């Protein structure tokens, strides 16, 4: 009757991740997520120089980092007083928002489109499931294919975009407390743009074309993969300079309700994740990291945040819902002749087709083209030879948090100083809020419920299960730190 | 194309990223035409007990004979849990024992980034999941398999595609044994090449005649004076970033900001606070 299916590694995603399901009827009946991989980010921070921090804190994930430097020059923004400069401000948005881009394209392409694209016949695109239901005439193969090879160069790109302001990529200098540390130039700024139109040229071509297009033979992927059916966002890339208006809005979407974002409803658990038992439930402000590795009953690294009691995910699904924006050219026009639906807004994709497998896809595809936008606009905004940093003292006691998106979802850093140093410091990030395990009463995380339902026909050959797993874009090395 | 694995411990993926801009060859031409990556968690096509089994197939069949890339540090408390890397037929295998496993049979180990060369950030004060550095692991284990430390955090992919060319190319002039013998002879004390980590970040510095004259900058944006005040780390740090510098040569750490020495032993804490003298 029942099988149970047990996936480790789960491969192209980031970091270490084991899923186990049990197959009933050819569908999955029950799931439990493990992050396999811990490194104490929490614990190592604690009595250093807290602005060693937006160094420290980038080591958590080399395909995310400039997520964890936002959050982490935001927290200490706030902790030592300092009010970053107009130009600084927008510095920091075309280093973050030139990621945004890196790391949707690497994910489409370099992750997830083997789920739907036979690659060469070399590794590492060999071996792979005898029956990897792979649906695409030679004409669209090819042109995945094709656009993976180009999508190599072009993410490469992004990253010497993210360089021109930030240093380096991965793990930028380029972020401190107080601003960003160089000041863009006319001559680096006509650099970044050059560069900038190419990704666009690619993303408005080929990226968002091809996600419809590969959808469009996949439609039954529309049909599976809603979960709980609710998401988070905390808001991300501040458009001015007082905290008021994001290119991202905060917002709950929860059972068919907007609410406004509360920071002071989020707890973490930890009965099924291997940390000591007297932590579970903290919100965190008082967050304690102790692992508890042989603790029976866990089976996850990740703690369990909640809001509100809500199991709730993240990322650009969540973003786009949220928000609402109009949807791309290109995504409406391709709606209308592939799919037969006329649309306007995100949220134009109605609930169930949205919250699911493949609309997942689509959400960071339209993303991708939304935050074009938003970086043309900063080009224009942005004033060459303006200055982009503050000097602050550090503070004897202090605390400061950060909230910012990354490109998988929700991100949070607390910190607080005591003594000149690190007294404590919590990180509660994106694929932390989509690939945690069960909370204290019982209820599961976002991609263990979206599991719940996924199609496996042939148990020898179960591909759906880490589909599903990929269009949440995880990444244990932040969901762990 | 030598077969390489690619083992992922306590990594963050950024040595992985980092390979990915390599500019000259291009990643397409690393994959297609110089190696061919058999296991990568983070981009082969399958997965799960599969992946891990079609990594056996091919060690066997290469036994000796393929190349070991670790990412991340090992951890070794409690029993290795810390780091899971796989599961075969209910079998659970962690770093340390793919490690055990793999370590002695391939040709050489490539330790890519800071992190699996000498611990890293999760071996750093406060840590505590024995976080341990490939040759020391290795070797308190009794595996006398050759390691190479190419350290950097990340490291520049110049560094690593440029040292397992270096390796490839010795190997086909000189075979296995001479091949070896002769990437051990241009490695420095911290087992780290020399074509790369030769020189000093500060000696060869644009900023170096400012720092003789005792000006520096109070702000990180005066890019005119030495950095040094700003807690740059460039007189301890051995590296060509100053040359080849970053993501395309558009920019690098000193000149954006500080060094913070990030290819050295004691990164981070003997490198820290990063942001004073
Ligand atoms: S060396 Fe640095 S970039 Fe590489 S795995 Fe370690 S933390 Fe990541
Ligand atoms: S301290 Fe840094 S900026 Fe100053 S000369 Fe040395 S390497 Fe250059
Ligand atoms: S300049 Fe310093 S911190 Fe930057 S990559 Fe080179 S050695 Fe590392
Ligand atoms: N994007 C990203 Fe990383 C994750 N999940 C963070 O935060
Ligand atoms: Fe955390
Ligand atoms: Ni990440
Ligand atoms: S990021």
């Amino acid at each position: 009757g029942r099988t149970t299916i047990a996936i480790d590694p789960v491969t192209r995603i980031e970091g270490h991740l084991k899923a186990e399901v049990v197959v009933e009827n050819g569908k999955v009946v029950d799931a439990r997520l493990s992050g396999g991989m811990y490194r104490g980010f929490e614990t190592i921070l604690r009595g250093r120089d807290p602005r060693d921090a937006s160094q420290i804190v980038q080591r958590i994930c080399g395909v995310c980092p400039t997520a964890h430097s936002t959050a982490s020059v935001l927290a200490l923004d706030e902790a030592f007083g300092a009010k970053v400069p107009n130009n600084g401000r927008i510095t920091r948005n075309l280093i973050f928002g030139a990621n945004y881009l890196q790391s949707h394209i690497l994910h489409f392409y370099h992750l997830s489109a083997q789920d739907f694209v036979q690659g060469p016949d070399t590794a590492p695109f060999v071996p792979r499931f005898p029956k990897s239901d792979l649906r695409l005439s030679k004409e669209l193969n090819k042109a995945g294919v094709d656009q993976y090879i180009e999508a190599l160069e072009v993410r490469r790109i992004c990253h010497e975009m993210v360089a021109l302001f930030g240093g380096r990529m991965p793990h930028v200098q380029g972020q401190v407390v107080g601003g960003a540390t160089e000041i863009p130039t006319k001559e680096k700024l006509v650099e970044y743009a050059a560069r900038f139109k190419k990704v666009r040229d690619f993303v408005e071509q080929k990226y968002v074309p091809v996600v419809y297009t590969i959808g469009s033979k996949y439609k039954d992927m529309f049909k599976v993969g809603q979960g709980f059916k609710a998401a988070l966002c905390v808001g991300a890339f501040p458009l001015d300079n007082s905290g008021k208006k994001h290119l991202f809005m905060p917002g709950v979407y929860a059972k068919g309700k907007d609410m406004p974002f509360d920071p002071s409803k989020i707890k973490e658990y930890v009965k099924y994740s291997w940390f000591a038992e007297e932590t579970t439930g903290l919100n965190y402000k008082e967050g304690k990291t102790i692992p508890a590795p042989d603790k029976a009953g866990a089976y996850s690294f990740v703690k369990a945040p909640r809001y509100d009691g809500l199991s709730l995910e993240v990322g650009p699904l969540a973003r786009m819902w949220v928000n609402n924006p109009e949807l791309s050219p290109v995504g409406k026009k391709l709606l209308k002749d592939l799919f037969g639906i006329s649309a306007k807004k995100f949220r134009d994709l109605g609930e169930e087709a949205a919250f699911s497998l493949m609309g997942r896809h689509v959400a960071r595809a339209e993303e991708t083209y939304y935050m074009l936008g938003a970086i043309e606009g900063w080009l224009k905004e942005i004033k060459a030879g303006e200055d982009t940093v503050v000097m602050p003292a550090v503070p004897a006691s202090a605390e400061g948090t950060g909230f910012t998106e990354a490109p998988r979802g929700s991100l949070l850093h607390y910190v607080k100083v005591k003594d000149s140093k690190i007294d404590n410091y919590q990180i509660v990030s994106a694929s932390l809020w989509n690939c945690n395990p069960r909370d204290d009463m019982g209820q599961r995380g976002a991609v263990e419920e979206a599991l719940i339902g996924i199609p496996v026909d042939d148990i020898q050959n179960p591909v759906n299960v880490a589909r599903l797993i990929r269009a949440f874009d995880p990444x244990l090395g932040c969901a762990v730190h | 194309r030598p077969p390489v694995f690619w083992l992922q411990g306590q990594g963050c993926t950024g040595c992985s990223v980092t390979l990915l801009n390599s500019v000259h060859p291009s990643i397409a031409d690393v994959l297609l035409k110089v190696i061919s990556l058999e296991f990568h968690p983070t981009v082969m096509a399958w997965e799960g007990e599969h992946a891990i089994e079609h990594m056996r197939k091919v060690a066997e069949k290469f036994k000796g004979k393929f190349f070991l890339v670790i990412e991340g540090s090992v951890p070794v408390e409690a029993d290795g849990k810390y780091c899971i890397i796989g599961e075969a037929n209910h079998h659970e295998i962690s770093m340390v024992d793919a490690l055990k496993e793999f370590g002695p049979n391939a040709a050489a180990v490539l330790a890519v980034g800071t992190c699996a060369a000498y611990g890293g950030i999760p071996a750093a004060e406060g840590s505590e999941t024995g976080a341990t550095a490939v040759s020391k692991f290795l070797g308190d284990n009794g595996i006398k398999t050759p390691v190479v430390n190419i350290p950097g955090c990340p490291p520049h992919p110049d560094w690593i595609v440029g040292t397992v060319v270096l390796a490839l190319d010795a190997i086909k002039k000189n075979g296995l044994e001479g091949g070896l013998a002769e990437v051990v002879k241009v490695l420095d004390s911290d087992g780290r090449p020399t074509p790369f980590f030769g020189r000093n970040i500060h000696e060869n510095c644009p900023y170096l005649d400012k720092y003789d004259e005792g000006v520096m900058s109070a702000t990180f944006t005066d890019k005119v004076g030495c950095r040094y005040d700003l807690g740059c780390k460039g007189p301890m740090t051995m590296a060509d970033c100053f040359e080849r510098k970053w993501n395309g040569g558009v920019n690098w750490c000193v000149q954006n900001a500080v060094c913070i020495g990030c290819v050295e032993p004691d990164f981070p804490d003997g490198k820290s606070p990063f942001y004073q003298a």
